[PDB]
């Protein structure tokens, strides 16, 4: 259960792109969207709901 | 899917399904009119002219 929890709770959000091609006429602002990386601290780990 | 009563959902009415392009990001044109090209490099070994 713990293994599975950590696997669902300590992942990278893959993240797309705002104004990705193909885009609609206009667009104007093209910027990458960065999501969350992964847990780093020992705490972040002690967290994670089981 | 097949929600309780009546029938089922095909892909057409969840999404547009068109034969598009693998990657829209790189685009090119020649003089004016649009084109597509392949830019070759020369293998470390072989002779430019030949």
């Amino acid at each position: 259960d713990v293994s599975s929890a950590i696997q669902a709770q300590n992942v990278q959000i893959s993240s797309g792109q705002l104004g990705g091609l193909p885009a609609v006429k206009g667009q104007q602002l093209n910027a990458t969207i960065i999501g969350k990386t992964r847990l780093q601290t020992a705490e972040q780990f002690e967290n994670i709901l089981l | 899917k097949v929600n309780p009563d009546g029938s089922q959902v095909r892909l057409k009415d969840v999404a547009d399904v068109g034969l598009g392009g693998q990657d829209y990001s790189i685009n090119a044109q020649f003089n004016g009119s649009p084109a597509s090209g392949i830019a070759i490099k020369l293998a470390t070994g072989a002779n430019a002219l030949d």
